[PDB]
């Protein structure tokens, strides 16, 4: 369970596919957000809300 | 419960792409190959896995001229000297431009931003 | 000079990946795997 | 039945020490090293319910 | 059946991102945190 958080918090969706990689977690959610059809400015915009 | 499973991926592996992790084989499912076998079946599943990585130095948006650039479909990266604009899962560098970014707001409120240069095609066409 | 033993079953590897807010890693080649898959 | 849900890694992944992840906090979730089981403080609380 | 379905949400909620209503959590899935159990499992979903 600590391992599959791990690579979530930092590689996302990419661990599960092959190798690890290295991304911030901020840029996950840019990503993330277009994935539902939104684009990354609201996300940095209120990125402490 | 095994044959329903089998009927559902014949549909969703074989006879279309699947956006479904660890459903339609190890990787980003690009298509299956069904083979028959008794009292059974066979899928050969095709994937696309990355193999051979490079760590690069990122950041999520370009101040220019106070206007923050994002990126329409990528990531901005670095060689440590200058600052390109390539696809997530393949390192395909090309120059940063108003054709690969979007403009939303200023440069007072991301986190993480850098300052650059981003480039106008139309400006060499007025020089000649 | 074999023998049977015992142990605590290990889950793999460790693997610390690097981490700052300036960093990511991109591939530049790939590799096509077809895996197989039985099913009753 | 574990093994299908927890056992989806083939390699053991870690934080780092320097957890900077944008303001999100996964304390919570993420194990205490403290403690001899090293289980997070929602994972405990579901063990006594 | 419910082993097979948690090992599914674990490929599809936690290590990607899914486009399906509801299988991981009311509203447009971002991600989800899994959680041990005693004889299960717990996911904590994340939803705009």
């Amino acid at each position: 369970t600590s391992a599959l958080l791990a690579g979530t918090i930092t590689s996302g969706w990419t661990f599960g596919a092959g190798a690890a990689l290295q991304i911030p977690f901020a840029m996950q959610m840019a990503y993330r957000f277009n994935g539902i059809g939104v684009t990354q400015n609201v996300l940095y915009e209120n990125q402490k809300l | 419960a095994s044959a329903n499973l089998a009927a559902t991926k014949m549909s969703e592996c074989v006879l279309g792409q699947s956006k479904r992790v660890d459903f339609c084989g190890k990787g980003y499912h690009l298509m299956s190959f069904p083979q028959s076998a008794p009292h059974g079946v066979v899928f050969l599943h095709v994937t696309y896995v990355p193999a051979q990585e490079k760590n690069f130095t990122t950041a999520p948006a370009i101040c220019h001229d106070g206007k923050a650039h994002f990126p329409r479909e990528g990531v901005f990266v670095s060689n440590g000297t200058h600052w390109f604009v390539t696809q997530r899962n393949f390192y395909e560098p090309q120059i940063i431009t108003t054709d690969n970014t979007f403009v939303s707001g200023n440069c007072d409120v991301v986190i993480g931003i850098v300052n650059n240069t981003v480039y106008d095609p139309l400006q060499p066409e007025l020089d000649s | 000079s074999q023998s049977i033993i015992a142990y605590t079953m290990s889950l793999g590897a460790e693997n610390s990946v690097a981490y700052s807010n300036n960093s990511i890693a991109i591939p530049t080649n790939f590799t096509i795997s077809v895996t197989t898959e039985i099913l009753p | 039945n574990t093994q299908e849900v927890f056992a989806q890694v083939k390699q053991i992944y870690k934080t780092p020490p320097i957890k900077d992840f944008g303001g999100f906090n996964f304390s919570q979730i993420l194990p205490d090293p403290s403690k001899p089981s090293k289980r997070s403080f929602i994972e405990d609380l579901l063990f006594n319910k």
